[PDB]
């Protein structure tokens, strides 16, 4: 898997050549976002349990079918299987923040999901709004100042969104 | 490639779990000796032409040998010797790339991986290699943490050829 | 017992080499970090006992049902509420060494390893401990990285509840 | 394993204790003599090629009798089975040396080391002597203020030195 | 699915070999158990609504505090007391289930496997089953070894939840 | 796998019902029949080999091309192939009577089957002859009373029939 | 493994005699006892997180020391193996008693662990009195007529506090 | 040795839990087909020297070239026919020792475990067996169960040797 | 197939690498051997019928009961007796390419493998065709090292039957 | 895997047949063949590193492209495959050599290695070329009479040739 | 020590049986070669002293910097010279062994296990070795079979190192 | 494991030497007795079948004890272990006799050997008995000039009688 510094480096190699102080300025950006970084993604950690509950709760609120007999949530091994997935794709959400790329997310996770769900009955367009359920308590945390020192994030926090999108689309 | 990110990232992934704090702090351990990282990455960078023909030189000038007994094979001939130069600055840029993502990764990857493979069946030695190096440690004139940062990968590939 | 030096050696162990310089960026996170950790660390067992106490408190006004529900499970009687405010302790302390080495280590094994087993075993309630939890973040009276380090350590332990 | 933190909390632990304010100072100056600690630990995996292969080079120069025919790090196998050995107490000591505690040396290498040489017939006490040679050669590059602000480690040189030490009375 | 004949069956082929005598007569063992196994499937499945509603209302009068505590995982709202009544009929048909196939198979498939993640997740409190459970043993009416069968499923239950 | 009272269990749990009289009363039904369901299994197990053996007899008189050089029962190790697999049917048949339900036999022998003897060369007419010979001498022994009290067995021997004309079709 | 079946075939086998009438009418005896055995066993696994838990809570209750920091039964780990050991005597007395002979109990339960219990410093009365705590619970579960046609199982609770009383001792 | 009790016993110890109510329905099993066992047991045993006699002169009548091939795995000579009845003697003892506990493991583990070895070793026929084996099946003139359980595990040796 | 040949390449591809001197050495051994066996597998190819046939003859002789008992499994009927000769002569014809490919494998792939289970289920006996390898080796006439080759592989034949 | 004498015997076998006087001298040509075909592999053998790695130097001197930065032969690790695959190729020709016979270079190494580059992007005109170097140089050392009584070995070349031949064919 | 005969050995023991035909073939080929191998083996230990001085000699002309840089490991002293021509008779007496044993089996045991790692630790030149075996090979003066014996493992030492 | 030639280079080695003239001619002497040496082991392989089997029955004969009921040997499982061990005893016995040096037969088969023995309650005095009842079946074949040339093979044969006396008196 690649973070943001590799992938440069990567793609500098192929072509043989040094970064330029232009790049290197870019990742000293980002070097200097990194505690807000880091921040993001601790508000993730330390709601994890409360991002995926409340929104798997809240998904099953709105669409029953999934928990009664026959649906693809009924059984506690199915709903177990649901509430991992959901946690699953906010793990993989969180490494692709802390990364300052998708790669990780896309590879290890994203990648032939859609089949996966499609082969199973597991409806997609349903896991795809449990993933903006959790998208939007991610980005309401993450916005939230109580526990940092007041400041503009709105970059990290435009990133974090683009990710869980990624998620969201892949899923169907 | 592996680098701070990717390992806690790997490390947290292989146990099914968030990052913990651990890991956090590991990358911010990372963040904060960045600086000194990046300001030799930009240094090496900006004079690596200049360390590549000083390193190729005290080469030659060490093992006179090689731009002696000639063949393919040697810094007897043109080709050889615009291998070696070419060979160096190899180096030297991976030594870069591990600066600018915090771990020996790039180097590991782009250039250990097969390396006593390669000196053995192109019959290149390892203390040809040995001599740029130090020549470069000597000369980059960095100061401070950013000379260590640029040392301890540079020292790092000595170790990988010996 | 995992903390970032141990896990930066237990790696470095296990693939046969010297500590990379990205485990000992690593490790100089850690180091970083320490400061804010001691200090919450410090402000937390000082305050330990309204800490404590205050937290039982908040839980039995929650669960009003546990002092009144009369059993071997309940503190509906001065051992049981002795117990209580033990393990609320317990927790307390856990989160303090997790501080003190920079990483969830001493609660994962001291506490979390075997929790849920004892928690179904003596039929005690996860949502007791929540309360007991969320009472000590908003009691602390930590601020800036304390506060953060303090609470980072706190949520964990929330988690490992539910 | 622990590291010096990790040896504190182990036994607060078992006496149902916090730590005390003093234990909290002392771990404090653990912290404020890290940047050291790790400059001391670059400097051993920056040179751990050449602090194995000098120490190697003057113990065969003083006990040649161990490179002849029939000796002990005779035929390419055993020589490299021996320069690994001495690797492998300079990988030992320099975590210990990044822990602060002796305990995954003592644990992981030196236990039972004694008994696993003279089952081999290795002469322990010239492996005690390999190990001497590499602390000579890392306490001197320790020592060495070329690459590091100017200060005082001796403290911290001591400490390493005592974790060679350790090794060298294991292998006997 | 796991009763007495699968369990038989793959015993035999995974020592690719055809059921031997003790085979058959373990089975047959099952057949000979299975007529009181039906007698108290036949008499939980009659009884099933009286059994739910007595077992919701055996928990909410142990436990008034979630008839009460409003929150999304409690009795305190129709939408609750309503899952509740859902869950422990769940409860009740997975153990019809055990009787009639011989084996808790069906329980530890669609109920027990995922249990603990569930009630740690949600916050659903084990002893609150148990009690149900222990009504429906108290409640039942049936005797002799159909009871026994009964009791030894609904036992296997609370001993997954204790 | 399933045995027919899993597979009523299972049908209502989709369903997210109690089981309905008419399936208590079949589940009521299959017990009863019991015994004598024991005694075809057990007639099979007895007679193993011989309906094996017997078997392949008839059909390699039927087909002596099967064993003549370059035939696919040629050579030991092919013959012993081809008795193995008559013998690994008729013991998923067996396990299939034992269960009531074909699952066992479907999923664990016969998938994929008619694929893996195309691959092989394996003509599968003969297979499935094989097999009819073995449905022969299998359902006969089910209809000798010799070593049982005497009476109504067809519903019993009708569904033996049934798996093994299941795994006959499967082969080709 | 063997149970009172084998254990006198085993015998008889190697003197190469049949088994006598006697001994074929005591082992008639015992097949008699069987529903009895059956229901004393099923005794025990109904009520095993009862039996193991409530005695646990007996035994800390009476020595607070083991649960205190320091103490063997201390941290969630320690207290979760305590448990399960108290678990793994239980299952091994039950299956003694369906076995009619403490062979598995002796051979795969009790046997070295005296020796365990010193190494890990696990105080042997303390865990003697565990298992006389569970031999109580369950000998008045065995003891108890609810659920029962009302009969004499006295040889029956005698064999069982037998050999709970074996592990006791195999454990000081 | 395996028997019905010490197979559930196997299978629960492997799984680190109790017996299952499908082990306990297994061994009611074996109790339930015991008398049936155990009278053929008796029976067999009370008639065993006649079987193994009427046995051995059925092999002999069968196959007349073993009883007049004067050589070590011949019926030609006295020690050979003393070991043939002595080996017809040892499937009818394990015989009655399977009916004993229930499965065929006494005959797994005393007889069949290296039979092929023997036989092949030792140029034993596994037909003069089976002819055994079939006169026994033929001459017991037990009935009902008690002779189902007889012939099913006097078929599981034919079987072994076929 | 398995000869001195594919033997070596096996082993050099299995561990990667080229054949050294020693498999070299290997092959020429077979080369050398080549000459007696090429010989030994000329002349049994030429005597082929006549050997078969007395082979055939001399286990007729030593079992009678063979072409006297009545059953397919016995070359009492002609066809018994086809089969007989038949798989007398699949017993000569892989000797022989075990003599061209200088190896068993020939004998191990096509008949021994398998060997064991057809014997069984056919009730063939291996001493029938024990008896007709040792009428091979008494009849085939050959002399020095061409009788040395052709006699070892019938003797792998006879021990692969005992 | 076939070698040829192998090959006769397996094409004898589907026939039921001994193999002809015929098949018997070619065979004895073949064994009066041997010692030519094992000086042939013993060259190979003998200059293996000389004819991998000069025919890779020759390849790269005429394709410099193939190692600049991006190119397919770039980084150790992509030099170190591609010095190994030339070596596997000129192994799986000695095998063949020695084989008599190309079985087994098209089943373990020819096969799908077409498909294999295509996919990865290593350009199999170059493996081509680097294999027809390997070819010439083998081929080369093969002619050359030093070390070897004088005679023509002219065949058995032109046998080698094909093996080289079948090889460069298939990676394209 | 892997030779002919210990490998034949070895792969029979794998398989759990004696060696057959094709393997005693197999080291009636090492037989057959090793009166060339023991008359290569004679003659390079009756020159040993003479080709390896020669061999040295012919190291010190083609790698003249060996003979002046000062240093350890470069001959640049008597007793790096002493070791040089001290490593040179290993590879010649090793040679010789594997003559005798008619394998690599000594070569590959004594000197080549462990050969990469010595070479880059005390930073050796693996084309110091080639030049002297390439100066023995052409020194030895052998003629016919042995010469190519010689050579076989000579050349083989040389791959070793390329 | 060495054989006859490895064990002198090994001696040679450790002592820094070139084989002398002299050890030179003693081991061409044993490639002179080669042939001879490969009958006698071609003698042993084609017949083991019957030297383990005669030998056994002859021990039984004997020693009829061992396989009555109680015996060690008594059980098909038993018997087939004894037989078994049999085999692998002449298994290693020839290997050593081809090796010419008893190196594989006390390193792989009788070192620890009586000790299993022992422990096992075989009685080791028996097994020496099928030992020394195999040596002489194995003896007498490989004095039978039967099929080889008419010779002296005495020393190797006594040789062979040596590899035999070892594995005896290793049992007991
Ligand atoms: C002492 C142990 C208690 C006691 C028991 C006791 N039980 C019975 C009889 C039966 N018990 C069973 C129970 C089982 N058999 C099995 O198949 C299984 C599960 C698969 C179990 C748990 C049964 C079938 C019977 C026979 C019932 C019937 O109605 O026929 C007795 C009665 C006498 C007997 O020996 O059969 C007794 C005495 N009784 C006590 O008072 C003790 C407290």
């Amino acid at each position: 898997m690649l973070d943001a510094f590799a992938k440069v480096v990567a793609q500098a190699d192929a072509r043989g050549e040094f970064l330029s102080n232009t790049q290197l300025d870019a990742l000293a950006n980002m070097i200097a976002e990194g505690n807000k970084r880091l921040d993001i993604v601790n508000r993730i950690n330390s709601n994890a349990s409360a991002i995926v509950s409340n929104s798997a709760r809240a998904l099953f609120a709105e669409q029953p079918q999934l928990i009664q007999p026959g649906g693809n949530a009924y059984t506690n091994r199915r709903m177990a299987a649901c509430l991992r997935d959901m946690e699953i794709v906010l793990r993989y959400v969180s490494y692709a923040e802390i990364a300052g790329d998708s790669s990780v997310l896309d590879d290890r996770c994203l990648n032939g999901l859609r089949e996966t769900y499609q082969a199973l009955g597991t409806p997609g367009s349903s896991v795809a709004v449990a993933i903006e359920k959790m998208k939007e308590a991610s980005v309401s945390d993450a916005n939230d100042s109580s526990g940092t020192p007041s400041g503009d994030c709105s970059s990290l926090s435009a990133e974090l969104g683009t990710y869980f999108d990624r998620a969201a689309s892949a899923v169907s | 490639m592996k680098t701070p990110i990717t390992e806690a990232i790997a490390s947290a992934d292989s146990q099914g779990r968030f990052l913990s704090n651990g890991e956090l702090q590991s990358i911010n351990g990372r963040y904060q000796r960045a600086t000194a990282s990046l300001e030799a990455a930009r240094s090496l960078t900006s004079n690596a032409e200049r360390l590549i023909s000083g390193a190729a030189q005290s080469v030659y000038s060490k093992f006179p040998y090689t731009t002696q007994m000639q063949g393919p094979n040697y810094a007897a001939d043109a080709t050889g010797k615009a291998k070696c130069a070419r060979d160096i600055g190899y180096y030297l840029r991976m030594v870069t790339y591990c600066l600018v993502v915090g771990a020996t990764g790039p180097m590991d990857e782009y250039l250990i991986a097969g390396l006593s493979e390669i000196n053995r069946s192109f019959e290149l030695s390892p203390s040809w290699y040995i001599e740029a190096l130090e020549y470069i440690k000597d000369s980059h004139a960095l100061s401070g943490q950013a000379a260590n940062e640029a040392n301890t990968y540079l020292d790092y590939a000595i170790n990988a050829l010996s």
